[PDB]
């Protein structure tokens, strides 16, 4: 219980960052969308919003 | 005519025209004479690059000018920068004439492609223009493209090229695109201090085209420092590229980027610093948060420092957010001083290592010490150093990027970047880990044929100029930020 | 499916070459990098062109392995039976190191073992294990950096996340036939159903 | 206007093939067959259609003619100007040139305009 | 200094519809050769948009540098791609085309909320100043080459240097 | 509330109602206001300036004219048209004088718009 | 007038390069997508000069800029094409995805 | 209409100067600086009220004082004429404070300025009131 706050905080860090590294695809295709969909998204949240 | 008023002019981009007549010189023999020769490349590459800074600390005393028209400003902030990128330059000419030599490929066309690139990089430092804030980062982004590429063989090179011609494509023009949107709506003016007037003239500083221009720059920008989703262009080209010229453009890029990024936020953009400091914080907060959360889950060493670069540009851009009044740019300088050396280091130690071995993954490093002592000293220094360890140039900036937040009441992003550089220990000490193994059964045949060879070779002096660099600065960070907090 | 892999593109065209060096045959038979004695600096003999660093494009282009790690359930007897299995990665992959995990009375079956390079005690049968033990074991795979893993127990969510934090390039498992192996074959490279609960019963 | 002209000159031009294809079309026959319409190899029935894959070592002077396309046009406005400058439009474009003449000049001796 | 109204405003629309159409050629086209045919009519359109604005030194520039561009994307799409593929005709739909369409409806959704909000005229009557022309350049390629050669000086040779290096980097890399 | 122009002219154009007589009225009173203020732009010769003035006002008084008829009573209501007939033709003048520039001539129209827009102001009142 | 549409259709353009920029399954489409974003930015340029730049003329500089800029690009790729090609004998960019 | 609050104190009156222009001008403090140099950036601070004395911009909002290039018509001719001078109006000096009268013709004229989403940031043919403080001459470098 005690021991395992720092052990889960180390697990769920590995979990966390292995799940980025393979949510992406590594394609340029994929690359280019994910670059664009935040530019969207930022001109629909201080613009319109 | 008279040739005159540009005469006067033109002995204010000095330094540059030194770059460029090396560059000229470099070419015309080149072309001239059938045989080559490595030692006058590096004579005439350290020369062109050892001339450039003698010129411009003679011009430091000289009195800030706009020249060319509107076109290049000269003052105290940009010529830091300036020296920045010629220290890139000459701290990375011995990192790459071995290892492109060693690639049996044409050498003159890899320096004159690093010199077009520095020259573009100094050029971007002060560029009190909009056009001339378009051409000179691409003076350096087609010789980037042109670079990382120049392998021309290996298949990774040629998708890692893929990979940054078209997001840097994608980048360069939603920035000019921005730029359109800037000089529309502002009654025509692109100098930079002269569009907020021009804007007041026009009344539109609250029109809604301001922000498409302000989220476009800001996005151009934050492709090429690679802070936050912006920064999927870097790993795969920091895998896929010969070492000296992603340890270029790891330092190089940053410097003119970050340099540009001040330039541009502060003076046309101070009349809605409420918004470009929310994006700031955003891409700031992201990119450590994701760049030191992926670098621990790295089995290959170019890409886990390219997480770490994306990773430490995030404390560069709290000197941003925080402002000029709390220091602030006298923290972005006296880090990225401290970065170019901490990351150059890190780098020549990866070009050694390779060269003499042949490899990239980071399982191949263990049993260095075994082999060569000096090679895993210098490199687990350097990457502690990068980790903020306390004896090290690292902390010491980390401290100082985090006293300036403070004082400007920014918890939240002093308190993320506390936590992500105690995330990015695990990482800066995995390699130490390895590199400490006695066990001859976990050490990889390809260190255990490793001939360190007796003679010095030139990385060695690159990188003896940087190990006893990021370790004894540490008490001469008391000379370097009065160079700093004297710009304004 | 569509949904997960965007931008799929199909797969490969035919005409396809790969570059030239790291392309064919197997791992004993790259004739780059090489020595070369003749440096004054140590350097080795690069091909013209090609990058230097050049032992990470064998796993990229021909996917080689040089690390394994069998992750064996059960006793003495499943062990013993996955001898075979072992001298196939060895001939498969020449000079590549396997590396077994396994329970206490399976670890004494590899005494008899030429291929493995280093056996080791997990209580893999435990469900909820001790998070320090846990810790140190996903820790020690991580940085023995495998290649392969290649797992024998019927993997579910929790078997299929601790395979994939291994930071291993492949990901092979026997997963539950039930309902309770979903979005297991999601974190693993490769899935094997079985034909019952039992994987000993065949 | 000095610019209504070229619009309507463009018009005219541009309507010119197409009452030249009404024409043919509304005044010569057609009598369409299925050998007539197979594609012409002298007489011989056409291999696989067409398709040559030049290479590339032919083909790099392209990439020197879009630089030179580029500062053939960039030299055009200092000549316009170049009578109410002086000298100094002179000094700027002798770079320029100069630029051109060495590039030229790598491309001679790398083997660029080489076939 | 313009044409008639009218007929302005038709030669605006008819020259937006042939762009569209020419945009949409270029992106939806499997075969390179027929979306490049597209793109020089894009490349035609908007040079006719430059002499319709006031640019009739750009209109030219564009024609001929992006000419001799599309010339030499059409040989090296040639060159470097598999047989003439007439059957390709227009490359298929996949959920990845279809969420980055909706993506990319969102964004023009977004610059076009603030064109059709903002008052371009209202901007053109603050900026008297910037309109009133010297009498003596009656020539416009004369003002652009004045302002070209004294205005702008360093871009002036940084685009040199960047043609030199370009050239340079793109016969090395290309060469077998 | 400024009523018009404070939009993109092609929304305002296509995507409005349009104005009440009322409002009109107020229109013609500022392209009037701005018609004056133009002649230092003409004398600059500043064709473009002058060209997009006489469009964007041309396009504005189509509409106002039209729509500003209820507020003239029926004793005047055709002489106030001929007026507005007037005005337009000498804004077609004045255009046919800004393109294909000529000094004296687009003078002369100016200062005949002029005259029939103060016209136009007195039959509207 | 309505010139104000000239700016709707660069913004069309813009969008529809960006998506030819992402959908792209050869590498020369994505260059003359990248084109079309170049050539849409020219438009807004050339259109913000006639507006507000009648003197100057800066938004046509930055338009012949931009230009260069556009066919240094277009020269630099397809040499860059021409390398992968020599290689690999594939233009797909979708379907190299060894970085990764 | 779209008239950002922003609370100033008021600065103190003045008989106004009137000229040939229409312009009002008074000087409230004579710099002993540099007169205002032709075609130069200058820095300056000023606040911007309409008719009936309500501010409508300023520069101490946005912290800095405001940098534009004098002499050559990058502002309205109201104030080119309050600060550069000319036609009866002596130029100002670094550190001089100024209150200019700009009426509409040598303002905005009768359009209005900063029309976007339904308001305009300026009214036509509006008197503008301007608290001009030549603060110096652009330098690349701060103390
Ligand atoms: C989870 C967020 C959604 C996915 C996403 O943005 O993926 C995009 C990437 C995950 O994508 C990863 O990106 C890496 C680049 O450093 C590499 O390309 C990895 O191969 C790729 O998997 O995540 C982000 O960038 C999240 C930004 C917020
Ligand atoms: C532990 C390491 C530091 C030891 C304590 C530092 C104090 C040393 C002497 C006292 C002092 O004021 O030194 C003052 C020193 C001198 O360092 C700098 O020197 C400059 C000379 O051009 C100027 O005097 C600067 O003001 C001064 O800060 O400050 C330091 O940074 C101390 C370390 C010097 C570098 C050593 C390597
Ligand atoms: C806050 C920042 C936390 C960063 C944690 C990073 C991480 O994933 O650690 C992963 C490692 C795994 O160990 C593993 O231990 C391995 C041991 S061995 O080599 O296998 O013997 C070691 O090699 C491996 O590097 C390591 O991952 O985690 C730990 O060892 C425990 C760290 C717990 C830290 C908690 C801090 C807060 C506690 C109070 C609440
Ligand atoms: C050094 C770089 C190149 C030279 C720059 C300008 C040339 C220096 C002389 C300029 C004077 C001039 O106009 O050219 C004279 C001709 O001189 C030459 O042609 C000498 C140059 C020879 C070769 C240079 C060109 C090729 C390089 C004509 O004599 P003038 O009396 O009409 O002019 C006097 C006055 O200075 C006008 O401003
Ligand atoms: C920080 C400085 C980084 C740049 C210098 C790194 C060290 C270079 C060095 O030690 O000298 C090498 C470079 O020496 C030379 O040959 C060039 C001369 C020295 C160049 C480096 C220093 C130049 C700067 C000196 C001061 C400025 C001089 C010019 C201005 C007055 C040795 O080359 P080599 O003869 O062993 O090369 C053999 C070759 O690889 C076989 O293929
Ligand atoms: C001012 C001009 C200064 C020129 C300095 C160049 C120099 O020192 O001469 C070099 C070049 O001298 C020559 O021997 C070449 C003939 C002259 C080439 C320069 C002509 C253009 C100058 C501009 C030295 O040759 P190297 O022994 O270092 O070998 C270089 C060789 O070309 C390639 O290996
Ligand atoms: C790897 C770098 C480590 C840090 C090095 C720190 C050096 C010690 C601290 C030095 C503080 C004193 C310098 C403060 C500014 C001096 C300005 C000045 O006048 O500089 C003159 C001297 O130039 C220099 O040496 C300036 C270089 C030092 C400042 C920049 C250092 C590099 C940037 C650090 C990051 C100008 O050159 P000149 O020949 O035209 O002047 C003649 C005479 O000396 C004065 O009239
Ligand atoms: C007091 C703190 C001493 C340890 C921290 C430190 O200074 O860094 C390194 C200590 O550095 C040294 O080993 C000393 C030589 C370099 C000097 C660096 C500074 C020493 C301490 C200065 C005062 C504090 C630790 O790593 P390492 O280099 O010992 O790693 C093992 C190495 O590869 C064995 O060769
Ligand atoms: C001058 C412009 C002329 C008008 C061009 C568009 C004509 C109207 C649309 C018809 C579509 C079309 O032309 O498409 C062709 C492709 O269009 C082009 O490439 C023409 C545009 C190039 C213009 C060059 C200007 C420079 C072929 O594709 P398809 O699906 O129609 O083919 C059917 C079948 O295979 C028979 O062909
Ligand atoms: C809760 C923790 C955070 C998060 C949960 C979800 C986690 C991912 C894990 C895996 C990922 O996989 C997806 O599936 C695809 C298979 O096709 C991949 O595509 C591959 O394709 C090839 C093998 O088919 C490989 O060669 C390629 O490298 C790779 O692209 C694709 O990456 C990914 O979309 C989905 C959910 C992450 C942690």
């Amino acid at each position: 219980i005690i021991d395992g706050i720092p052990n889960g905080f180390g697990v769920t860090s590995f979990f966390v960052g292995e799940g980025i590294k393979y949510v992406g695809g590594g394609r340029i295709s994929s690359y280019l969308f994910w670059y664009l969909l935040y530019v969207s998204i930022f001109l629909f949240i201080f613009t319109f919003t | 005519k008279a040739f005159h008023l540009l005469l006067f002019d033109g002995s204010l981009i000095f330094p540059e025209c030194i770059l460029i007549f090396g560059l000229i010189l470099l070419l015309m023999i080149d072309s001239t004479s059938d045989q080559k020769d490595i030692p006058w490349l590096y004579f005439i590459s350290s020369t062109s690059l050892v001339m450039s800074i003698t010129a411009l600390l003679f011009r430091w005393r000289e009195e800030p000018m706009i020249s060319f028209s509107g076109n290049f400003q000269t003052n105290n902030f940009n010529e830091i920068f300036q020296f920045l990128i010629l220290l890139c330059s000459t701290l990375c000419i011995p990192l790459s004439v071995e290892y492109i030599e060693c690639t049996e490929m044409a050498l003159t066309e890899f320096l004159l492609f690093i010199l077009t690139a520095t020259l573009g990089g100094m050029f971007l430092c002060g560029a009190n223009d909009l056009i001339t804030i378009f051409v000179a980062p691409e003076c350096f982004s087609l010789c980037s493209y042109l670079l990382s590429g120049y392998t021309k063989k290996d298949v990774r090179s040629n998708e890692a090229t893929t990979k940054y011609l078209l997001m840097g494509g994608a980048s360069s023009s939603i920035l000019v695109h921005g730029f359109s949107w800037l000089y529309g709506s502002s009654g025509g003016e692109i100098e930079l201090q002269e569009i907020v007037n021009g804007l007041i003239n026009t009344q539109m500083y609250n029109s809604p085209g301001i922000s498409i221009a302000l989220i476009f720059i800001t996005v151009g920008i934050g492709f090429k420092l690679s802070p936050a989703p912006s920064h999927q262009w870097t790993p795969d080209v920091y895998e896929g590229s010969p070492t000296p010229v992603v340890a270029f453009l790891s330092v190089t890029s940053k410097v003119a980027a970050s340099a540009s990024a001040t330039r541009i936020f502060d003076i046309p953009f101070y009349f809605s610093s409420n918004e470009w400091h929310l994006l700031l914080e955003i891409l700031a907060i992201l990119s450590m948060i994701l760049g030191n959360l992926i670098a621990i889950t790295q089995t290959s060493m170019k890409r886990m420092l390219a997480y770490s670069s994306i990773g430490q540009i995030g404390y560069v851009i709290i000197g941003i957010i925080v402002g000029d009044s709390n220091d602030g740019y006298a923290s972005m300088i006296t880090y990225m001083l401290f970065y170019i050396s901490m990351n150059l280091g890190t780098f020549a130690c990866i070009v050694l290592f390779g060269l003499r071995t042949g490899t990239d993954n980071i399982r191949d490093y263990a049993g260095l010490y075994t082999k060569d002592p000096f090679l895993a000293l210098s490199l687990a220094l350097c990457l502690l150093s990068l980790g903020g360890l306390p004896p090290l140039a690292g902390f010491f900036g980390k401290i100082y990027l985090f006293w300036c937040g403070w004082q400007a009441g920014l918890y939240f992003l002093v308190l993320i970047g506390l936590l992500t550089s105690v995330l990015s220990i695990y990482y800066y000490l995995k390699i130490i880990k390895l590199l400490m193994t006695g066990r001859n059964q976990e050490i990889t045949p390809h260190v255990r044929n490793y001939r360190r060879s007796p003679l010095r070779s030139k990385n060695s002096i690159e990188f003896s100029m940087i190990v006893c660099v990021i370790a004894s600065t540490i008490p001469g960070i008391s000379m370097n930020p009065i160079i700093t907090i004297a710009q304004d | 499916n569509p949904w997960l892999d965007l931008f799929y593109d199909g797969e490969d065209e035919p005409e396809t070459e790969y570059g030239s060096m790291f392309s064919d045959g197997k791992q004993d038979e790259d004739p780059y990098p090489r020595d070369n004695p003749e440096n004054p600096y140590g350097f080795l003999k690069f091909p013209q062109g090609y990058a230097v660093e050049m032992a990470s494009l064998g796993s990229k282009v021909r996917g080689d392995v040089r690390r394994c790690c069998c992750v064996v359930s059960g006793g003495v007897y499943d062990n013993l039976l996955f001898f075979p299995a072992i001298q196939l990665i060895k001939d498969r992959y020449p000079g590549v190191q396997i590396d077994i995990i396994t329970s206490a009375r399976g670890k004494q079956t590899y005494e008899m073992n030429k291929n493995v390079r280093w056996a080791t005690v997990y209580d893999l049968d435990d469900n909820f294990p001790d998070p320090a033990e846990y810790t140190d074991m996903l820790g020690l795979l991580k940085n023995r950096y495998y290649d392969m893993v290649l797992s024998t127990k019927l993997a579910g969510l929790g078997h299929a996340a601790f395979l994939f934090m291994t930071t291993a390039r492949d990901r092979v498992s026997y997963v539950y036939p039930n309902v309770n192996a979903a979005g297991a074959g999601l974190l693993l490279s490769e899935t094997f159903t079985p034909d019952s609960m039992n994987l000993s019963e065949g | 206007y000095e610019y209504d002209i070229f619009w309507a000159f463009l018009i005219i031009s541009s309507v010119i093939p197409i009452l030249a294809f009404l024409f043919s079309g509304i005044l010569a026959p057609i009598s369409k067959g299925p050998e007539k319409l197979s594609s012409y190899e002298s007489g011989i029935e056409p291999m696989g259609d067409a398709w040559l894959q030049f290479r590339i070592r032919y083909y790099m002077f392209a990439l020197v003619f879009v630089v030179f396309d580029v500062e053939t046009v960039f030299l055009y406005p200092w000549a316009m100007s170049f009578d109410i400058l002086g000298v100094s439009v002179f000094i700027e474009a002798l770079i320029f040139v100069l630029i051109l003449i060495v590039g030229l000049v790598y491309a001679w001796r790398k083997g660029a305009l080489e076939w | 200094m313009d044409l008639p109204g009218p007929i302005h405003d038709f030669l605006l629309v008819f020259l937006g519809s042939g762009l569209i159409l020419g945009a949409l050629g270029v992106v939806l086209f499997t075969n390179p050769i027929f979306s490049a045919f597209s793109l020089g009519l894009v490349l035609v359109c908007i040079s006719l948009f430059y002499i319709l604005a006031n640019s009739h030194f750009v209109a030219s520039a564009q024609l001929l540098i992006y000419v001799g561009a599309i010339n030499v994307l059409i040989i090296f799409s040639v060159m470097f791609m598999s047989g003439p593929e007439y059957d390709k005709k227009f490359q298929l739909w996949t959920v990845g085309d279809g969420v980055t369409s909706l993506v990319c409806i969102s964004l023009f959704v977004s610059l076009i909320s603030t064109i059709l909000n903002t008052s371009w005229y209202g901007i053109i009557w603050t900026t008297k100043s910037n309109q009133i022309l010297e009498q003596d350049l009656i020539n416009a390629s004369q003002q652009i080459g004045i302002h070209l050669s004294t205005d702008f000086f360093l871009p002036f040779e940084l685009i040199s240097i960047i043609l030199l290096v370009s050239l340079i980097g793109a016969i090395a890399v290309a060469r077998q | 509330e400024f009523k018009w122009g404070t939009r993109s002219f092609i929304w305002e154009r296509f995507f409005e109602p349009g104005l009440s007589p009322e409002d009109a009225v107020s229109r013609i009173k500022n392209t009037a206001e701005g018609l004056h203020s133009l002649r230092h732009m003409l004398e600059t010769m500043s064709w473009r300036y002058v060209i997009f003035y006489i469009r964007l006002k041309q396009a504005y008084l189509k509409q106002d004219m039209k729509s500003a008829m209820i507020m003239v009573p029926e004793g005047r209501r055709d002489d106030y048209s001929n007026a507005a007939n007037e005005l337009v033709d000498n804004m077609a003048e004045f255009d046919y004088y800004v393109r294909t520039p000529k000094v004296y001539e687009s003078y002369v129209s100016y200062e005949k718009t002029l005259k029939s827009i103060d016209n136009l102001l007195g039959f509207l009142a | 007038m309505i010139l104000e549409h000239v700016l709707v259709l660069s913004a069309f353009l813009f969008s529809i390069g960006i998506y030819g920029l992402v959908t792209s399954r050869n590498l020369v489409r994505a260059l003359m997508c990248l084109e079309l974003i170049l050539n849409a930015v020219n438009l807004n340029f050339v259109t913000f000069s006639d507006f507000f730049d009648s003197r100057q003329l800066k938004g046509n500089i930055f338009s012949i800029f931009v230009i260069a800029i556009a066919a240094a690009e277009a020269a630099i790729g397809p040499a860059i094409v021409s390398s992968i090609y020599r290689n690999r004998k594939s233009i797909r960019i979708n379907q190299s995805n060894l970085l990764n | 209409l779209r008239v950002e609050y922003y609370a100033t104190t008021a600065e103190p009156s003045c008989e106004l100067n009137l000229v040939r222009s229409g312009l009002g001008y008074c000087d409230l403090v004579v710099g002993s600086g540099v007169p205002a140099p032709y075609n130069t950036l200058i820095n300056v601070h000023y606040t911007a009220r309409f008719s009936d004395e309500t501010v409508f911009d300023s520069s101490y909002k946005r912290g800095r004082p405001l940098t534009m290039r004098i002499g050559v018509g990058k502002v309205i001719k109201g104030l080119d004429q309050g600060i550069f001078g000319g036609d009866g109006v002596p130029p100002m000096q670094v550190g001089g404070k100024r209150k200019l009268r700009i009426p509409p013709h040598l303002g905005y004229g009768p359009e209005p300025a900063g029309c976007f989403s339904g308001d305009c940031n300026v009214p036509a043919n509006a008197t503008l009131l301007y608290d001009v403080t030549f603060m110096g001459v652009y330098s690349g470098n701060r103390a």
